[PDB]
Parts: C-alpha cells; structure tokens; sequence
C-alpha cells in the first residue's frame, strides 16, 4: 500500500480495485446483450465462465489483501470505488440468477455463478470485521444495500422458493400422496402440491413448475430437482444470512 | 439574511431600480446594475451567507416572516406615504 | 430496421444529397 | 461535489474573437420558438442574465445499452458514457436534435415526446488524465454527441448546432426545503 523505502510510491491496491472494476462494466455490458434472447450459445458459456473464474481470481486476492486485519488496508480500500463494483456485480446477480435458473442446460454456468457468489461475499464479510458497533464500514455497507435494496429482494426471494421447495417437500403430506415415492410425481400432482402446501404466490408456483424439468410426461423426480438443486441455495445463503 | 437580490417584476419584465436621484422606478435589462437595484432582507430595520455550496440552508420562511428592505447602495428602507 | 443502420443510412443521406444527377448526365455525353 | 440526477444545471461556453471572454451560456424557450438561442454571462454586472429560461433537469441516466434495453420497444450519479435526458426545467418540453438546418450542421430544438434517439445525449470526456467509467466533478469540461444524428454540440460562428466539430461545454449547478425561501423564485410580496 504504502512502500516507504523506496523512492515514490505506487498504490497497487487502488489499481487492483480498477481493474476489477472494469472487468464488472465488461461482465455487466455481456449481460445486456443476452438480457433479451435467453437461450445462450455453447460460445457464450464457454467465454462467460471464462470470465466468471477470473473475476473469482481477482475477489480472491481482494480477500487476502484485507484478509489479516491491517486496519490501513481496511481504510485505504475503504474510500475508493469498490462499493459501485459491488453493487454492479448485485445487478448482474439478481436477474442473472433468474434467467439462468430456468433450463435444463444452464446448470453448470449456473454452478459457477453461486460459487463466485460466495466468494464474493467471502470478500465483503471479510472486509467487514474491524466494527465497533457504528463503524464507518458498517455504514458504507448499509448505504450500498440502501442504494440497490431492489435487485438483493430478488436474490433473497431466489433464495427462499428453493429453501421452502425443500421444505414442503421434505413433510409426507404429499410425498406420501404418491403410493411409490420413487421420484415420480406428476405435474398437476404437483401443482396441487405446492399450491396446497400454502406458502406460494401463485407467480411462484408458475416460476417454479416453469422451472422445474417438465420430465417427459408430467413427473419430475424428488432426489434429481430439489436434493439436486438444495445444496449450493443453502451454501451461499449461509454466507447471506 | 444578508445576501444581496435583485427584483424583477413578472409582468412587465423590468427591475425595481433605486434612482433616488429621482424616485424608486422601474428600468429595463439594459440599464439595471448592481447598486441600482440590489436588496437585502432582515428581520427588523436594524443594519448590524454568500460563500456557500449546495443548495443552502433555508434561512427564512414564506408565512411566518416579517422582512424589510435594506439597499446596498444607499442604505434606504422602503416606506410608504401616508381606496 | 436494424437501428443503427437506418442512422448510417440518414448520415449516407446527409451528403452528396442527389446532385449527383449532375454527375450522371454530365459524364455520359463527353 | 458530483452532478446527482434530478438537479437543475447549464451548459456554457466563453466566446473569444479578438481578446472577448464572451462567456456565453445556453438557452432556449420554446413556446411557438423552437429553435435554441443565446445568453451572455459576462456582462453580469452590465445586464443581470434572464435566467429562468436558461436552466435545465436530468431526468435519466443510462448506459448505452440500457439506451439500447429502452429502445427494444433513484438518484444515481452520471458517468463518462452515460446517455441522459435534459428536459427545459421551465417550458417542460425536452431537449433534442432536430433533421433540419440553417453545410449539414443540424438545429437544435425542444420536443414533446420522450421516444427516439432526439432526445438523447452521450458524455465524453474533455480529458486525458479524466476517462471512461468515472464520475463527472462539479464543472468538468465535457463534449456532448447526439444518439441519432451523432453530432457534437457545437457552437458555430454565432450559432449553436449539431455538427461534426467538437465544441467544449462546461457544467455549473444551478439547484437541488418546503415552506421555506429558495432562490430564483417568483412571489408576491404583501404589505399586511
């Protein structure tokens, strides 16, 4: 940061924090030329996690720059322009969780997504350690969830239509309703599932049943949806919550 | 309080000068100046900010506020003359 | 309409704007 | 300290023939006068400026392929390739390009309808050191360029236009409590 012993000095975490800075705009404007046409090409997964390793690179060396508590770190850092990478980074997430969560094929690009997720917010977290109880940090992060409140009410929601799934799917009210068990049941049996378990927006069931696998009758199996799809909604919002 | 204002009446166009010389008149974009025409406003007939950014710190209300005019260039108040 | 094409299009019809019919009977005599 | 949008700004120049620094500021009426005009500023203390018809309100700021996201058919700060909006705080009518002219230097005039490519104006920087991404400081010196027409907004010899000629404009802010004085404003001033 500092480099006192030689002669001039030059502040290479400020310029670690612009190059992640561009590399948020050029993710962000990748975004908008696929916010429209959805079902994305081989060649564009293939350069999108390309660049999704990178940028989890990059949050990795953020993290073990701030890592130890080096409070100058802390501060320098503190006052530069992280918090608008962050909140870019928050508008790609929100939508990109959504669209992406709604094929069969954008399963892996998907994986990689929520893994840059938490280390992500391994980053943030591990910025913020060194409060008092109304830190200065503390407050720069509650104004950067102020600013962009709309678009983390959607991750939040993301997170809750695949953490109750496996919760009214987890009691034999229906599970039980089918006679085998076995991952087989139908479509309208879901659907009288899930409305009847009563903790769904009507939207939802139809984001979810949109979502779901619409496997090659009506069924959908129970270890290969939800016991497929639980794991990674439950790791990141760990790190959320 | 304290920092100066010119007047411009709406309907006309033209601005509020203090030719004293003659009478307090009413003149054009042209002719008005500074000293010719510029007030202040405060709180009594007392004579006893500028330098600042943003949009300010609101000082004076519209209802509840009693202001007299004080010109820079003279030091005069507005009176009347006494349907 | 592909959008940006119509406004390179309008700036191809910002100059030269048919004066070249000048130019085309002018030529086709000498 | 930055220029937030829903404030009230100008736009300005200084005109130099012959040693003048003829600051010169924008303007424009509308109303059965479409077409924008001038207004000097240094002649203050010579004539105090009519500057009610002068200021100006962003409305948007987005970036061009959010320009792009609106033409398939929340106070954020501005950015060195942003594209905005600049309604005319008084009249209400928007500023754009017109397709005519007074060469192909096209006017400038005010408008109703927000749909199009008229009504919008990408930031560029007027610096070096001062670039892409970042924010625009209080008084940065900046080129404005059309959507549609793709021109600069240039100030012509004296005209103001749309043209392929770079021309700096400079930004100052103008404004941004209820039942309190606030300056620029027109009142009655009662007696009792």
């Amino acid at each position: 940061r500092t480099q006192t012993g030689n002669n001039t000095t030059v502040n290479i975490i400020i310029s670690t924090v612009d190059y992640l800075l561009r590399v948020q705009e050029s993710i962000s404007d990748f975004y908008w030329y696929y916010s429209g046409k959805d079902v994305i090409d081989e060649q564009g997964q293939r350069n999108f996690s390309k660049a999704i390793q990178v940028a989890k690179q990059v949050f990795n060396t953020l993290t073990e720059y701030i890592q130890g508590p080096c409070t100058g770190n802390q501060q320098s850092l503190a006052h530069s322009r992280l918090w608008d990478a962050v909140v870019g980074f928050l508008h790609v997430f929100a939508h990109m969780q959504m669209k992406l969560s709604q094929d069969s094929s954008q399963i892996e690009l998907l994986k990689e997504l929520m893994d840059l997720q938490k280390d992500m917010v391994v980053m943030l977290l591990s910025m913020l350690e060194g409060n008092v109880v109304n830190g200065t940090i503390g407050k720069q992060m509650v104004d950067m969830l102020v600013e962009s409140s709309n678009n983390v009410e959607m991750i939040l929601k993301f997170f809750d239509m695949f953490l109750k799934l496996k919760d009214l799917t987890s009691s034999d009210t229906f599970k039980e309703y089918d006679p085998d068990g076995k991952g087989v049941i139908s479509k309208r049996d879901f659907h009288k599932a899930m409305e009847s378990h009563k903790h769904y927006t009507q939207s939802e069931t139809e984001f979810l049943l949109s979502c779901a696998e619409t496997d090659e009758n009506e069924t959908l199996d129970y270890e290969e949806f939800v016991k497929r799809f639980h794991e990674p909604a439950k790791d990141i919002g760990f790190n959320v919550a | 309080w304290g920092q100066p204002f010119r007047l411009r009446h709406v309907t006309t166009g033209k601005y509020l000068s203090l030719m004293e010389d003659k009478s307090l008149l009413l003149m054009d974009k042209e002719k008005a100046d500074v000293k010719s025409t510029a007030f202040t406003f405060r709180s009594s007939k007392e004579k006893l900010r500028k330098e600042v950014d943003g949009m300010g710190t609101s000082e004076i209300k519209y209802g509840d506020s009693v202001c007299f005019i004080q010109h820079i260039g003279t030091g005069l108040w507005l009176t009347y003359q006494s349907s | 309409a592909k959008g940006e094409a119509i406004r390179i299009r309008s700036i191809l019809r910002s100059l030269i704007p048919l004066g070249d019919l000048v130019g085309v009977i002018s030529i086709a005599f000498q | 300290q930055f220029l937030r949008t829903d404030d009230e700004v100008v736009l300005q120049c200084t005109a130099t023939i012959h040693k003048e620094q003829q600051k010169l500021c924008l303007a424009a009426e509308g109303f059965g006068n479409r077409l924008c005009f001038l207004e000097s500023t240094s002649n203050s203390k010579n004539v105090p400026p009519d500057l009610s018809i002068c200021t100006f309100v962003l409305e948007q700021s987005l970036s061009v392929r959010a320009l792009q996201e609106m033409l398939a058919n929340g106070h954020r700060t501005l950015l060195y390739g942003h594209a905005i909006l600049l309604r005319h705080s008084y009249s209400g009518m928007y500023l754009c390009c017109l397709s005519t002219s007074r060469k192909l230097a096209f006017d400038v005039g005010l408008q109703e309808d927000t749909t199009g490519e008229a009504c919008w104006w990408t930031i560029h920087p007027a610096s070096k050191q001062r670039s892409e991404g970042e924010k625009v400081r209080v008084g940065d010196d900046l080129i404005l360029v059309s959507v549609s027409s793709e021109r600069y907004l240039h100030l012509s010899y004296l005209h103001v236009d749309a043209a392929f000629q770079q021309t700096l404009w400079s930004v100052a802010p103008i404004s941004s409590a209820q039942g309190y004085l606030i300056g620029g404003d027109v009142l009655r001033l009662l007696h009792g």
